[PDB]
């Protein structure tokens, strides 16, 4: 509940911690993970899970 | 061959408390 990235391309998922998503689907950053780029955020289904930020664009 | 994501760290596990 902060900050929302929407997702340029279909990425799948490449991480059991990593969440795939729909261009046009927004998330949420939930926290921040050890690398930049790479920030974990949630769906509007209360999902959680980490997506590549170069691979979606962060409104905020 | 297109530009792929960042290395996927294991260290993403842990949320630095910024």
């Amino acid at each position: 509940s902060g900050t929302e990235c929407i997702a340029k391309y279909n990425f799948h998922g490449t991480a059991e911690q990593d969440l795939p998503f729909c261009k046009g689907d927004v998330l949420t950053i939930v926290a921040v993970t050890k690398d930049p780029n790479w920030y974990k955020a949630k769906n509007k289904v209360g999902r959680e899970g980490i997506i590549p930020a170069n691979y979606v664009q962060k409104r905020e | 061959i297109p530009p792929p994501l960042p290395e996927r760290t294991p260290e993403s596990f842990i949320v630095v408390e910024e």
